[PDB]
């Protein structure tokens, strides 16, 4: 019954729409209600914007955070990067005094002040944990078994590093996810340097695309090796370099992958019995047609 | 002022212990020696060979390990704990803990009333015992029995059993009969002495390196520590002193030192000092795998080799003269291969300035060293204090090494911080002399 | 590396290699400190960060060489390297390294002095342009749209996007720091 | 007398020779004794670390580490001498805190904090500003004009060369047994070691004794060391020397 | 720097840095020792030699990084380095 703003950052409601979609209903069945943020903007991306300026990126991410304090509730994300930006910064600012009086006094021009009375959650953290919505919970509210299909789970970087600014464990071989995936009853598999960055943070995606690709393809060739039927992910940055870098490395270089990548949200809509088609597969550079068709 | 009592007490056996036992008693000063474990030999009698001259730890230290146990001035208390120490410089009324060693020694056997002497040592007792335990003096990697010694060099040689293990069937008191050392029924026993003076040698352990999961040190199995190396190479070790993979039993061709696990960090986890040894150590592991092994080849992933002492750098010189790779860089992370289960080593080579990774059949980490266990509550029971860096704390940094700020009291060997052994010799024989100091005097003023 | 000569092609093979005591400035130092908020001048270089890093091997880019220019105040070396964008900010140097350094915090430190003297990738300043434009990196278009709208979501996500009066607002934030300006006249042909 | 304790201590090894460094044809360049000697207040200034070519205070300072030492070319020593590591992190902090905007480089080539609150010290000594330029000093220029001194290495870490430009240079040269100490350890029957220093009964479990009974050795004489590690050799060798005269027969 | 790609200005972009073991033969580091008649393998990468060069302050030569490249037998990155023939053999790094 627990209540959260969604922030709902770019590439989630602009490119993979059924991400955002799944979000809602899956988080819905469970006891959890997520409801919009009041005209929330582009969380300051922390590669493509932090790296010019880091005031304009604590200001744009306090008027993130405050969007919802005065609206009075705590944030639930569902990107890595996205909760890095809110997150990082609201940590900070509760903290640094001089910091957060410049950030006010930059907002100031806008009448809207910055406290630090609310707290930032991804969704993946809250479907863990055992006060909120907990792994056996998840495992109940599964209809379709899912089984039979062997998922490789991409973490990222954004969400569990560095250990000394987060609170998520080892980030060297982290299960907990694979928990989130086994719930769904499909089996998670194990592949070498699974904790590799999949290259476009930073901007890099921007700036020197080959270099984020080979990043990609090394990850790509490891979960090929590993067998895996498709790819899970808890950002949709990965994603969108997953999917469209299939693409770009099918062009650039001469590797055929075609291992579909979903955000963790559509394969909970897949267990709990929503259809591709409200999860609008289709968007997805990458076909699923082969994971769909091996899982039903 | 007052009167001293011609006792003295040193704690630990350890060859700071040993050492300062038998310079007391040489001094004519009668001698407590308590220690832990059944035996006395200390950390040195698990080296196999000792840096720099490459002499052998057992055979160097079997004569001196022999002398406190025939030494009259000296009572070995083997396997006995300090309970409680009261009192201050003048007398020390000290009452220990003999715990229930369950078998009995001749004179025990005699003082009781059976003529029938307390186990010669023959070992028929451990041949039938159903019961299979790791070793701690090999620390897991050998079994041992319920009932069971050390190694076979061991100073007191009667055979103590572990009554948490034992399921009392009455074996080996039936492979022991006519001799009736064992009593599968004795408890601990309280004793109280009076003491002058006290010398601490608690010694070290190593810093639990399941931490620092970037090593999979617990996590990937053929990954180990130092001590676990020096127990596979030594010729009385759970093999047959061939150096074999865990993962499988092959002869590896290839082993990694990772220098450095756990020390000189400031991130909270390992440890912001320097162990002072694990460099040379790691040099003559990969001098006896060079050896011993003919083609296997060292990668030492190093930062600062640090040979101070005295034949330290020809000890290095020497090693790699015979071929040890040195790579200027601190381990980045390691993984494994699923099939052969071979390490990837990933650092940088800074000189060079470039990215490296090493395939290793093996992987040594050369960890940081730790105060033992129950070393605080000990240095809590004489009024000691520690130092910054945990380690028991000197009267002075500089002029007075070897005594407390209590009085009465004197540290000695790697319980005052890491050394090398003669370091820690020197350090044994300067705390029992200056123990020695007031019981030679007989008086003291405060 | 004898003199100046004023043959460009000469002037850039003799060029001078050796590091000078002036070839230091302490202020790029510690506007490194005072905007990375790491101890950055700790750091004894024993190559764990370049040892993590993805993107080492398969370029020239070596964190440590950026952190040891840091420490010696290198700056014209470290802020005109073409290698200071292939940082992605995975974050495990400062999640490995052993004197509690954020490399990539000073990273991103050079980075905002390197956009301070218009060295900047183009990519920023496109994102510049969307967000202030319509306060998102990644905006929608009609095919989303259309998406959408099949999914029974609404057409325009609950964001500036449905509520431009925000919008304004979040340009005032970028005109405060004179970012657009500054993108604007970098974006220039 | 009953027995004997050699306690001879050592001496600096002379860096007249290893001529790339000027330290006797260029005047600002000094060992790690006389820099010891200028910076105490008892020394011939008061506590002032001025420059011998002219008297002004200098404002940058060099440290040329294993000045000699580590050394297989014959001319200096093939061993290291355990404090000059500390001792120098110990002068980089005192020029750096007597006189304010000095700047302490230390060329170095393998720092060596082993000692109890060693690693912590050199912690302190770099957060205070000291510049650590990992690379042994190839040569030693000076100006005519102003008597600085260029010190040219190579920075192995950044992996470029690199000329320094000090107002002071200070060696911290190798150590080496007192002159006249052979002929005393000769006098009592007790034998050099092959680095020249005296022999031990047992490199292991006897650093105080020798070969020739009734005879201890006790600090640097036996190998350079640290006051505190020279305090335990010294009281250990002090035990062992009492312990036959305490008991007052030695048993054949 | 992933895998092998065909594509010549992908692979010069993308080669692997890293030091891998087999990028090592011995036949190479004995070849030096049997030719050039030095301890070429007690190396430990000070500088010195580097500090010495007259090459080094005006070009990408360095004199150590090769003893470095010997050591660790880094034949095809020695041999086809242009920086090989600018050594003057002025005999001071020796020295
Ligand atoms: C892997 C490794 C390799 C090494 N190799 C070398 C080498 O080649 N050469 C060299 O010179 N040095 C070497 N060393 C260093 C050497 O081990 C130490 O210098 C030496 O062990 C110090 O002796 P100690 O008696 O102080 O320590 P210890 O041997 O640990 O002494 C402690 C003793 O006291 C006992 N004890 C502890 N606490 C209590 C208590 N509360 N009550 C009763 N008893 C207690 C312990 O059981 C033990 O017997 C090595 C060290 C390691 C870890
Ligand atoms: S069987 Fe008896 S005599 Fe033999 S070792 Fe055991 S206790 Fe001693
Ligand atoms: S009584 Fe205990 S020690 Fe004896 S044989 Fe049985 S299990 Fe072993
Ligand atoms: S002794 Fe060597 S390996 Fe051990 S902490 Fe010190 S430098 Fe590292
Ligand atoms: S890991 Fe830390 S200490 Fe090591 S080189 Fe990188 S920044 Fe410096
Ligand atoms: S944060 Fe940047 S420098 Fe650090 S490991 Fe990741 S890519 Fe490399
Ligand atoms: S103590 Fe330091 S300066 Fe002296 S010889 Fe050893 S490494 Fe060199
Ligand atoms: S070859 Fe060069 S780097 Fe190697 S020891 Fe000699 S001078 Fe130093
Ligand atoms: S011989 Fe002269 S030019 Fe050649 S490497 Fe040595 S110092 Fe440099």
């Amino acid at each position: 019954m627990h209540e959260y703003a969604f922030f709902l950052g770019c590439i989630a409601p602009n490119r993979y729409p059924g991400c955002e979609a799944s979000a809602i209903k899956t988080s819905e069945k469970v006891g959890i209600k997520l409801l919009p943020l009041k005209g929330a903007s582009c969380c300051p991306a922390p590669g493509a914007f932090g790296s010019i300026d880091l005031n304009v990126w604590y200001a744009m991410a306090a008027r993130n955070l405050v969007l919802a304090e005065e609206m009075k509730k705590d944030i639930a994300l569902i990107c890595n990067g996205c909760y890095k930006s809110i997150w990082e910064v609201n940590h900070i600012l509760k903290h640094n005094d001089e910091l957060r009086d410049n950030v006010n006094e930059v907002l100031a021009e806008i009448d809207m002040q910055f406290k630090g009375t609310i707290d930032v959650w991804h969704l993946a953290e809250l479907y863990y944990d055992d006060k909120v919505c907990g792994v056996q919970k998840i495992k109940d509210s599964v209809t379709t078994p899912l089984s039979g299909a062997k998922v490789a789970a991409h973490y990222g970087c954004h969400l569990m590093k560095p250990k000394k600014e987060r609170h998520f464990g080892d980030t060297e071989n982290p299960m907990w996810f694979e928990e989130l995936i086994g719930a769904l009853g499909a089996e998670p598999i194990q592949y070498r340097n699974k904790m590799q960055c999949c290259g476009a943070g930073g901007g890099v995606r921007g700036y020197d695309i080959v270099h984020a690709l080979d990043i990609t393809n090394e990850k790509l060739i490891n979960i090929q090796e590993a067998g895996a039927d498709a790819i899970t992910e808890l950002c949709p940055f990965c994603q969108l370099q997953f999917d469209r870098g299939q693409i770009e490395i099918k062009e650039k270089f001469g590797d055929v992958y075609n291992i579909p990548v979903l955000h963790y949200n559509e394969l909970l809509g897949l267990a709990q019995g929503m259809s591709p088609q409200d999860l609008a597969l289709d968007l997805h550079a990458i076909d699923c047609t082969p994971f769909l068709q091996k899982v039903l | 002022s007052v009167p001293v009592e011609k006792t003295a007490m040193v704690v630990g056996g350890g060859v700071a212990g040993m050492q300062a036992a038998l310079d007391l008693a040489s001094a004519g000063i009668k001698t407590y020696l308590i220690e832990r474990t059944p035996t006395i030999g200390g950390r040195m009698s698990q080296l196999d060979k000792t840096f720099p001259t490459l002499d052998c730890s057992q055979c160097i230290l079997t004569p001196k390990m022999v002398d406190v146990g025939r030494h009259p001035n000296i009572e070995m208390m083997t396997y006995t704990e300090v309970e409680k120490v009261e009192g201050y410089i003048g007398n020390f009324d000290v009452t220990l803990r003999k715990k229930a060693r369950g078998v009995l020694t001749p004179t025990e056997a005699t003082a009781k009333g059976i003529v029938g002497g307390g186990c010669n040592g023959c070992g028929d007792c451990s041949a039938v015992c159903p019961v299979i335990k790791p070793n701690p003096f090999e620390m897991g990697m050998a079994p041992r029995k319920a009932i069971y010694i050390y190694h076979a060099q061991v100073m007191p040689l009667i055979y103590t059993v572990d009554f948490d293990s034992c399921v009392k069937c009455g074996l080996c008191v039936e492979a022991c009969g006519d001799k009736k050392a064992i009593d599968l029924e004795m408890q601990d026993e309280f004793i109280t002495v009076k003491v002058g003076t006290a010398v601490l040698a608690t010694g070290y352990e190593l810093f639990p390196i399941e931490n620092k999961r970037e090593w999979g040190y617990k996590q990937f199995d053929n990954v180990i520590n130092a001590l676990e190396f020096e127990r596979l190479i030594c010729a009385s070790g759970p093999t047959g002193g061939h150096l074999v993979r865990p993962s499988d039993g092959k002869t590896p061709m290839k082993v990694g030192f990772v220098l450095c696990a756990g020390s000189r960090d400031n991130t909270g986890i390992g440890k912001p000092y320097c162990s002072r040894f694990c460099c040379m150590y790691s040099l003559k592991h990969a001098h006896q795998i060079m050896e011993k092994i003919p083609g296997a080849v060292a990668y030492l992933f190093y930062m600062d080799i640090r040979s101070f002492g005295k034949m330290y750098e020809e000890f290095y010189y020497r090693i790699q003269h015979e071929g040890a790779k040195f790579i200027r860089g601190r381990v980045a992370n390691v993984l494994e291969d699923k099939e052969t289960k071979n390490l990837h080593v990933f650092t940088e080579d800074t000189l060079l300035g470039r990215p490296v990774d090493v395939e290793v059949d093996l992987l040594v980490l050369a960890a940081a060293v730790q105060p033992n266990e129950g070393a605080n509550e000990l240095r809590k029971k004489f009024g000691v204090s520690a130092s910054q860096d945990g380690w028991m704390l000197e009267a002075h940094p500089k002029l007075n090494p070897c005594g407390t700020t209590t009085a009465g009291v004197f540290l000695a060997g790697v319980c005052q911080g890491p050394k090398d052994i003669p370091d820690t010799v020197a350090q044994a024989e300067g705390a029992a002399s200056a123990a020695s100091i007031p019981i030679h005097m007989g008086e003291v003023e405060l | 590396a004898a003199k100046s000569y004023n043959i460009p092609e000469l002037d850039k093979k003799l060029a001078d290699r050796r590091y000078h005591l002036s070839d230091t400035n302490p202020e790029f130092t510690q506007k490194i400190l005072k905007t990375s908020r790491t101890i950055a001048n700790m750091c004894y270089q024993c190559g764990t960060c370049t040892g993590s890093c993805p993107s080492a091997p398969r370029s020239s880019y070596r964190i440590r060489l950026f952190m040891r220019r840091c420490v010696l105040g290198l700056e014209n070396e470290a802020l005109t390297d073409p290698d200071l964008w292939l940082c992605t900010t995975c974050y495990s140097c400062t999640d490995r390294c052993p004197r509690d350094i954020a490399p990539t915090d000073v990273i991103m430190a050079m980075r905002n002095l390197a956009f301070k003297r218009d060295i900047v990738p183009k990519n920023f300043l496109q994102t510049v342009q969307l967000i202030y434009n319509s306060g998102h990196g990644v905006p929608n278009n009609d095919v989303n749209r259309a998406a959408r709208t099949k999914l029974g979501l609404p057409a325009d996500p609950p964001t500036t996007h449905s509520y431009p009066e925000f919008v304004k607002g979040i340009q005032k934030i970028i005109d405060h720091y004179e970012l657009k300006e500054n993108a604007d006249r970098i974006l220039k042909g």
